[PDB]
RNA sequence: GCCCGGAUAGCUCAGUCGGUAGAGCAGGGGAUUGAAAAUCCCCGUGUCCUUGGUUCGAUUCCGAGUCCGGGCACCA
RNA sequence: AAAUUGAAGAGUUUGAUCAUGGCUCAGAUUGAACGCUGGCGGCAGGCCUAACACAUGCAAGUCGAACGGUAACAGGAAGAAGCUUGCUUCUUUGCUGACGAGUGGCGGACGGGUGAGUAAUGUCUGGGAAACUGCCUGAUGGAGGGGGAUAACUACUGGAAACGGUAGCUAAUACCGCAUAACGUCGCAAGACCAAAGAGGGGGACCUUCGGGCCUCUUGCCAUCGGAUGUGCCCAGAUGGGAUUAGCUAGUAGGUGGGGUAACGGCUCACCUAGGCGACGAUCCCUAGCUGGUCUGAGAGGAUGACCAGCCACACUGGAACUGAGACACGGUCCAGACUCCUACGGGAGGCAGCAGUGGGGAAUAUUGCACAAUGGGCGCAAGCCUGAUGCAGCCAUGCCGCGUGUAUGAAGAAGGCCUUCGGGUUGUAAAGUACUUUCAGCGGGGAGGAAGGGAGUAAAGUUAAUACCUUUGCUCAUUGACGUUACCCGCAGAAGAAGCACCGGCUAACUCCGUGCCAGCAGCCGCGGUAAUACGGAGGGUGCAAGCGUUAAUCGGAAUUACUGGGCGUAAAGCGCACGCAGGCGGUUUGUUAAGUCAGAUGUGAAAUCCCCGGGCUCAACCUGGGAACUGCAUCUGAUACUGGCAA
């Protein structure tokens, strides 16, 4: 159901920073990033055409915290939906509640946001929601319930979100822990690094 | 039918009721099945750790 | 399977013991017809005590047949044991569940070699009390000859370690009481009085969790597979989780009806022989020797340390030493099993009549705990009694 | 059998005792007409036809015979009387 | 005898009744002539709850069709002037 | 639940009525070759199904078992 | 406004090459099974094989408002006898309510189950006349006056039982005349002929002979012509494989006449004629329920027909009819048979391919549960009773889908393992440690929604002589849940209870070290192992999935490797040795002319579900669900004449 293993290990294998253990501190410099996936980390990989597709899929999975069965179902929805198949894959991933709760700044990590959603803290349109996979529709208002409001984990985690880029598609109040999801996220707004085309390639065959 | 007995060492002899799955060996010409290790009178392979669903062995 | 068994009067497990062709099974038949006529229980006959082809063409008994005769004070449950030297294995299962025996010595032949062997098995397994019955009487019309046999039985019991002189000896012909002789009918009504008076109310264990050793398995046409045996401890409710432990491996199950001599029950209490119906199990895969336990209470083991008391020539056992490798039969609750002996370091040989501990690796795993009693046997005779010390597996 | 609606067994057996007799009666009165036909002029045949006409109509109304059965036993039977005699 | 009755579809503990014009001898869910609206008892106060096409009811009840106990109540629920 | 047969070195078989078991076919050691096979020179390589007993001594005589073979029954 | 956005290749013959061509793999998918490992929930599913044989309970009854029963049973009323004169004994009373056993009504033919048979009697699509149709419902108008029976109950017997006989006796919506009948039934018409059943809730007035008659009103019967719904039959095309099955066929193919069928018909007879089918596959053989669909596919196709829905078929095996509106009748009947059965040996049973369950078969597939609360079904004015139909529950990771299994900080870069050029690296912020949660299980309190009704009353309406009774009703009452210690909500508590198992030589994401030495073993294809193995076994490390994972089997895909879209035949597999030629396929060219093909339009239909798109409802999803599109079709109807065909030059 979840990974629950060495999380910074996943970042070295992928190479880039996945925001798995982003947390309170800004930059890590405490793992020998890039040049140590495992024991044989100095080994320069040949890296085939199927490889680069798989590495790109596994990157987008590990960032958003999704498994292959659920991830492949997003592709099946993405193909049936209009527009571009690549742009839909990532738009549906960004619409998850655990991802929105992270992007609002109610969680230092996405796993912390996932636990916050799961443990009856998060609430949207006057209704409690436990599901990380909950597809947040356009024009919503996610928020924290008054029992778990201003607890020790959320106030420190919200100060981290000032250093972050902060999305344009959503807005945050910051005083009373109240969020507002407005429109669907655009391609050019977020990332500008993780390739969608290669993930569409992996599933089409 | 002839059936191949995978793993190192076995309890099969004379009679003993066993279970058969498909799969050629590609070496013994004529043998075109595999005995399932673990099922019925065919016991698991002794002292195995890696790949134990194949070869029918329980955890250590 | 229709009439509900009303829980009234204490339950007691009884059974006949004695030499071959000595009036052991005929006594069981005499007890039914006498008690059924006067008091007014269920009748039955000598027929079905032993039918089959095996117990007709020969005449001898192999299977441990059961009978249910009732009296004002208590509700008895008989276990007519076979008798022979070759049928000692299936006898010990009948003898283990039996609380208070009925020994059968004959006035003509007297105490014979099996009578010594049967009582020898009674002590080591678990037979608290015992009652004698002279089963010929009329054949030798004499006062001095019949009373000389009574002396030898009192000597036998006291020599082999029982009360002896305290045990109430009874005289009476079984065949004369089968028909309807007023003097001989009343003399076996007297035996029912001796059963109530001598044997006390048995001490049960209705608190510590459920266990039930399987004596014999059945397959009822319509309902499913059934297991019989005395409930050693605890209780059984209908629609409760039961784990079958012992030989082969371990299987999950649920009870779907407990019974007592073809009659229904709600709760199967401790210290009484009951037929438990099991859900979703075949006749072959469940076997004799396994135990019906409540899930998590007991675990099957194939290796254990155990304090064994070996017997000498005088007590009745081995008379020679033996080294590691020796393989005798170990009789736990019901079934027997073979196992290699690994002696402790600093013990070169095991002499007869000696107390020692030893590691024993069995071929089949049996359910056991620390503080379980067993009786070792080998070569058509006893070897030694003992107790379990530690678990290993 | 394992039902308390076996009244129908004894009811339907009681029915056909009655039902066969009235049917047997009808087909003999019809046989009476075919007996008259063959060697006979328009006199003996039409007397038998007038006798069976009420009997066949009546049994048609009671559900023993269907109304078309009755209709034919007039239709085809009149055609014997008219054509031959 | 044609009869207007409910069909009972939907999930476990979550019923949804397809009111339907069917023969009495045919099963509840089985054969029918034509479906004529629906009913949802677990709908609650929202946009949609119950619908019943009253034009087709005149074609059947007018000719000769019984109305079941529950469907007769929904013709009273939808009303003529309320 | 009880009757009966079956098991001998890696495989296929001889040998016994207490005198301590062998044959082929394998396998291994050295020589040779990258390693073999043949060629040449040397080796049974064994819990007599397991275990106890009668004895000076048991494959062999007598119990008790193992797993497997086939046979007859019992219906809480 | 939305209904398809859709087509990938790789390894493997050779020293190498290009081709040919097989083999294998990457993806979907399942009623699955097995091995290892297993936490929850939600919705689905769960004997494919022996249509094997099955103990036990249970799956269809129902009305007293049809009728005798003044009742088998339990209880009020006129009156009686004991004596504690209301406490007890007890005969009458349809009389207290009802109902064991009957008699009649309607049901049992529906609802469930299973695919044995069936290659056309069947199914599908579209048509079509020669038909019937209980219950429901339109209309018209009847329903009048009689009889003889007969169960139950006795009475008396026979029988072990199952089940009878003989003597009475009695009731009806049971039964049969009779009058009575038409736009009805036969006919050219004139004529003839054909039916009925009565019940129940209330009454002023007057007959009381008290059984009341007569008003009353719902109800029920009966005849016709009708709708509705069923059903029977007919035709056309379609609906598997084999020609190493080429001829089959005598009620066979048609006629006339008679019988029979609800209806037409060799349906069936008698005679008459000598046909009919057949190369556009008859006959025979093997296999098979069929469809909507399902899976797959870019699509064409290919495979399939578990679950939901329609049709058929069958009910221990082989027959027959009876009853009925409907059956040649799953839990009717009658024979016969095989197998179980009990007996008093005379004779009796019995039918799980209803629901549970057993043995057996098998790789393999579940509880002898609760409940009619809802939704239909059965009878009944109703109330209700009945219901293994349905709704719940159990079980099973068998699937699809959700949340779990914690979350920040954490350098001495600890120990231990593993590797090393012994400098160090790596496991690894992993852990421990400190900060925090508390989902889900574990607890304790709250607690919907599935419930519409049926009543008790009422109020006016209806209805009538009536301020009645039923028809409609709106107002007051107390109620109805198997699920149920419910959905969901709070209340603690502590990270506490909650992670495996494939793989790591190329295809194909991921590497070292020891052990072993063509041995032991691996293997989906190529191939690895002969003393320095990345492929074997273990260890560490990695990678991929994760309450699942792999292996096996099964279908399609890739396979343009049966090629219609879309392949070939000089040498790779493949031009008959070469001609003639009937059937068949194809046919130069210009006018006609039809309209078969073809094309256009239009109407009907292509069941619902499913698929697809935009919505909506379950905390989300799966799941359920509204509308739309679609259902690529088939039929008919009107046109168009270029082309193809027919037809005249
Ligand atoms: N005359 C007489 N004979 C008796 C009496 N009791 C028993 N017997 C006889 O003893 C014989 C043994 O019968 P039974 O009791 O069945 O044998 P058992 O004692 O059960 N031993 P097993 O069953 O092992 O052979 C019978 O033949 C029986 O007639 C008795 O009181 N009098
Ligand atoms: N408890 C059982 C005893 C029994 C076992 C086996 C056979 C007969 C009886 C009774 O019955
Ligand atoms: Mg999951
Ligand atoms: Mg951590
Ligand atoms: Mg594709
Ligand atoms: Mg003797
Ligand atoms: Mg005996
Ligand atoms: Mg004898
Ligand atoms: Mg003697
Ligand atoms: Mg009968
Ligand atoms: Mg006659
Ligand atoms: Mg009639
Ligand atoms: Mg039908
Ligand atoms: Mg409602
Ligand atoms: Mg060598
Ligand atoms: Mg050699
Ligand atoms: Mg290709
Ligand atoms: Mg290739
Ligand atoms: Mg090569
Ligand atoms: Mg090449
Ligand atoms: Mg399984
Ligand atoms: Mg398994
Ligand atoms: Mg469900
Ligand atoms: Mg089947
Ligand atoms: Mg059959
Ligand atoms: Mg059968
Ligand atoms: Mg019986
Ligand atoms: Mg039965
Ligand atoms: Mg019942
Ligand atoms: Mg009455
Ligand atoms: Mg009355
Ligand atoms: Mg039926
Ligand atoms: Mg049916
Ligand atoms: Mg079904
Ligand atoms: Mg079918
Ligand atoms: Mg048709
Ligand atoms: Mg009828
Ligand atoms: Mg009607
Ligand atoms: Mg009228
Ligand atoms: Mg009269
Ligand atoms: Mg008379
Ligand atoms: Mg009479
Ligand atoms: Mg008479
Ligand atoms: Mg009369
Ligand atoms: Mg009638
Ligand atoms: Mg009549
Ligand atoms: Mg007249
Ligand atoms: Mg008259
Ligand atoms: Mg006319
Ligand atoms: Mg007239
Ligand atoms: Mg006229
Ligand atoms: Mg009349
Ligand atoms: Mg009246
Ligand atoms: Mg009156
Ligand atoms: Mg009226
Ligand atoms: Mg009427
Ligand atoms: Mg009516
Ligand atoms: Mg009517
Ligand atoms: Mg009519
Ligand atoms: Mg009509
Ligand atoms: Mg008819
Ligand atoms: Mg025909
Ligand atoms: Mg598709
Ligand atoms: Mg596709
Ligand atoms: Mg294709
Ligand atoms: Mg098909
Ligand atoms: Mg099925
Ligand atoms: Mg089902
Ligand atoms: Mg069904
Ligand atoms: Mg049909
Ligand atoms: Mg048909
Ligand atoms: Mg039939
Ligand atoms: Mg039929
Ligand atoms: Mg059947
Ligand atoms: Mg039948
Ligand atoms: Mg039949
Ligand atoms: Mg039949
Ligand atoms: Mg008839
Ligand atoms: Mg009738
Ligand atoms: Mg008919
Ligand atoms: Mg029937
Ligand atoms: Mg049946
Ligand atoms: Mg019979
Ligand atoms: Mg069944
Ligand atoms: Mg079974
Ligand atoms: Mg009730
Ligand atoms: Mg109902
Ligand atoms: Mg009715
Ligand atoms: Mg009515
Ligand atoms: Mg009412
Ligand atoms: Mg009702
Ligand atoms: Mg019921
Ligand atoms: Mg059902
Ligand atoms: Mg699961
Ligand atoms: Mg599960
Ligand atoms: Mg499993
Ligand atoms: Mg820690
Ligand atoms: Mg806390
Ligand atoms: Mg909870
Ligand atoms: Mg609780
Ligand atoms: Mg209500
Ligand atoms: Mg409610
Ligand atoms: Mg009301
Ligand atoms: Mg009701
Ligand atoms: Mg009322
Ligand atoms: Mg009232
Ligand atoms: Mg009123
Ligand atoms: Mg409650
Ligand atoms: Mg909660
Ligand atoms: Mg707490
Ligand atoms: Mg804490
Ligand atoms: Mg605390
Ligand atoms: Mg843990
Ligand atoms: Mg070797
Ligand atoms: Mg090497
Ligand atoms: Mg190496
Ligand atoms: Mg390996
Ligand atoms: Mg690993
Ligand atoms: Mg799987
Ligand atoms: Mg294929
Ligand atoms: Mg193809
Ligand atoms: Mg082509
Ligand atoms: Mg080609
Ligand atoms: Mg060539
Ligand atoms: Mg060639
Ligand atoms: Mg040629
Ligand atoms: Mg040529
Ligand atoms: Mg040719
Ligand atoms: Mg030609
Ligand atoms: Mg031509
Ligand atoms: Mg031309
Ligand atoms: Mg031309
Ligand atoms: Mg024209
Ligand atoms: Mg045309
Ligand atoms: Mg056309
Ligand atoms: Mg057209
Ligand atoms: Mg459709
Ligand atoms: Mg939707
Ligand atoms: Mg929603
Ligand atoms: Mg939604
Ligand atoms: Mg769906
Ligand atoms: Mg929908
Ligand atoms: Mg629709
Ligand atoms: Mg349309
Ligand atoms: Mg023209
Ligand atoms: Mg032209
Ligand atoms: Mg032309």
């Amino acid at each position: 159901a979840r990974y629950l293993g060495p999380k910074l290990k996943l970042s070295r294998r992928e190479g880039t920073d996945l925001f798995l253990k982003s947390g309170v501190r800004a930059i890590d410099t405490k793992c020998k990033i890039e040049q140590a996936p495992g024991q044989h980390g100095a080994r320069k990989p040949r890296l085939s055409d199927y490889g680069v597709q798989l590495r790109e899929k596994q990157k987008v999975r590990r960032i958003y915290g999704v498994l292959e069965r659920q991830f492949r179902n997003y592709y099946k929805e993405a193909a049936r939906l209009k527009g571009n198949t690549g742009e839909n894959l990532l738009a549906l991933l960004e619409g998850r509640l655990d991802n929105v709760v992270y992007r609002m700044g109610f969680g230092a990590t996405r796993a912390e946001a996932r636990q916050l959603v799961s443990h009856k803290a998060i609430m949207v349109n006057g209704r409690v929601v436990n599901i990380a996979s909950y597809q947040v529709s356009p024009n919503d208002v996610v928020s924290i319930r008054e029992k778990a409001k201003k607890q020790s984990r959320v106030k420190a985690a919200l100060e981290l979100a000032e250093q972050r880029e902060k999305p344009t598609w959503l807005e945050v109040d910051a005083g009373k822990m109240e969020g507002t999801f407005k429109r669907k996220p655009e391609r050019s707004d977020l990332s500008a690094d993780i390739n969608e085309h290669l993930i569409v390639e992996l599933y089409s065959k | 039918v002839t059936s191949y007995i995978g793993g190192e060492g076995h309890n099969l002899q004379e009679h003993s009721v066993i279970l058969i799955r498909g799969g050629r060996v590609k070496d013994l010409p004529g043998v075109r099945y595999h005995t399932v290790r673990g099922a019925l009178d065919c016991s698991g392979v002794k002292d195995r750790k890696q790949a134990r669903s194949k070869y029918g062995v329980k955890r250590p | 399977s229709k009439e509900k068994f009303e829980r009234t009067k204490p339950h007691v497990n009884v059974g006949t013991i004695g030499h071959v062709d000595h009036g052991k099974t005929t006594l069981t038949a005499a007890i039914t017809t006498v008690l059924a006529k006067t008091y007014g229980g269920a009748a039955r006959a000598f027929n079905q005590i032993d039918n089959a082809p095996e117990e007709k063409a020969r005449g001898i008994t192999i299977n441990t047949s059961h009978v249910e005769y009732d009296t004002p004070t208590r509700h008895y449950a008989h276990v007519d044991c076979p008798g022979h030297a070759d049928y000692v294995k299936n006898m010990i299962t009948g003898a283990a569940q039996m609380d208070g025996a009925i020994l059968v010595v004959a006035a003509t032949d007297g105490p014979m070699p099996q009578t010594r062997e049967h009582i020898l098995l009674g002590r080591q397994v678990g037979v608290p009390y015992i009652i004698v019955f002279l089963n010929k009487c009329d054949m030798v019309d004499d006062e001095e000859l019949l009373e000389l046999v009574e002396m030898e039985v009192r000597e036998l019991l006291s020599q082999y370690d029982f009360p002896g002189d305290d045990t109430p000896i009874v005289r009476g012909s079984a065949l004369k009481a089968l028909e309807g002789d007023a003097e001989w009918e009343a003399k076996i009504l007297e035996l029912a009085g001796f059963l109530d008076s001598y044997i006390p109310e048995p001490e049960r264990a209705i608190d510590k969790p459920f266990l039930l050793p399987i004596e014999d398995v059945f397959s009822i046409s319509g309902r499913g597979t059934v297991v019989t045996g005395r409930v050693e401890r605890g209780i059984i409710k209908v629609g409760e989780e039961v784990e079958i432990v012992g030989i082969k491996e371990t299987q999950k199950s649920t009870c779907t009806g407990v019974e007592m001599f073809r009659k229904l029950l709600d709760e199967g209490r401790a210290g009484e022989n009951v037929g438990v119906l099991l859900r979703g199990i075949k006749r072959e895969e469940i076997e004799r020797g396994q135990v019906l336990a409540k899930p998590g209470t007991i675990k099957p083991h194939t290796k254990f340390e155990s304090e064994v008391y070996i017997l000498s020539k005088d007590e009745g056992g081995r008379h020679t030493p033996f080294f590691k490798g020796y393989r005798p039969q170990f009789y736990f609750r019901t079934t027997d099993v073979t196992g290699t002996i690994e002696l402790p370091e600093g013990v070169e040989m095991v002499m007869p009549g000696d107390n020692i501990k030893m590691v024993v690796t069995l071929i089949h795993p049996i359910a056991m705990d620390d503080g379980l009693r067993f009786a070792i046997r080998e070569g058509g005779r006893t070897v030694g009694a003992g107790v379990v010390a530690k678990v290993l597996s | 059998n394992i039902k308390s609606a076996k009244k129908r067994a004894i009811q339907s057996e009681k029915a056909r005792k009655h039902n066969a007799s009235r049917r047997s009666m009808m087909r003999t009165f019809i046989k009476k007409v075919y007996a008259a036909i063959e060697a006979g002029d328009k006199a003996a045949a039409q007397k038998a036809f007038n006798e069976m006409q009420p009997i066949v109509d009546r049994q048609a109304a009671k559900g023993l015979i269907h109304k078309n059965k009755a209709a034919r036993h007039k239709a085809n039977l009149t055609a014997q009387i008219n054509k031959l005699a | 005898m044609v009869t207007i009755r409910l069909a009972r579809h939907g999930a476990k503990k979550r019923p949804f009744y397809q009111v339907v014009v069917a023969d009495s001898r045919n099963a509840r869910n089985g054969r029918f002539i034509e479906r004529v609206g629906f009913f949802n008892p677990i709908a609650s106060e929202k946009e949609e709850g119950t619908r019943l096409d009253l034009d087709r009811i005149a074609h059947w009840v007018g000719q000769g069709a019984t109305i079941s106990d529950r469907v007769a109540a929904l013709i009273k629920e939808v009303n003529k002037a309320a």
